[PDB]
């Protein structure tokens, strides 16, 4: 839906933090 | 207490997020809301780490994004009183679509953009749909993320999580 568009948006920055957090 | 832990950490978390001003009338509106208030484990600790990485998203969500669209569609930037329940409905839709899938970054995520709606709000003094937001990021919370998190040390995750 529209709302949940901006969701993931958001989730996007949110799965680049992600990433860069990982102990890798 | 979870949904109580959580709440708590919001009303903080933007408390320790706001510009002078914004940081007072926040400060005053919790005051006068009489409202609940645990003592949460590591608390700074989280918080700190809450600071450090909501910079992260803050500093990335400027590079590929802007707000005043969105604020507009929520119906938020106008001295205009705000649909209370509309909001809830656009909000929950907004988790939902942010919550897809689980971790920390998309947690993270929430406190940055429940903080960006606060904040513009608060410009109007729109109190109690600010006190709605932080609420149904209490409930939204207890129902979808608590089992994930406490999977993950609960929300003392985030110190770790983030070096």
């Amino acid at each position: 839906s529209t709302m949940g568009q901006v969701g993931r948006q958001l989730a996007i920055i949110g799965d680049d933090i992600n990433r860069r957090y990982d102990s890798e | 207490d979870f949904r109580l832990q959580t709440s708590t950490l919001c009303h903080s978390f933007l408390l320790a997020s706001a510009n002078k001003q914004d940081t007072d009338y926040l400060t005053d509106l919790l005051d006068n809301t009489n409202i609940d208030l645990t003592c949460v484990p590591n608390g700074q600790e989280i918080i700190h780490s809450l600071l450090q990485l909501v910079g992260d998203f803050n500093q990335r969500f400027s590079q590929t994004h802007e707000i005043e669209p969105v604020a507009q569609s929520l119906g938020i930037d106008s001295d205009k009183p705000v649909d209370k329940t509309a909001l809830e409905i656009f909000y929950l839709e907004i988790l939902n679509g942010l919550f897809e899938k689980l971790n920390w970054g998309r947690i993270v995520a929430m406190f940055a953009f429940l903080r960006i709606l606060v904040l513009r709000l608060s410009k109007h003094g729109h109190s109690d749909a600010i006190q709605m937001l932080i609420k149904t990021t209490s409930q939204y919370s207890d129902e979808k993320l608590k089992n994930w998190i406490n999977l993950h040390d609960g929300w003392s995750g985030l110190i770790e999580f983030s070096g």
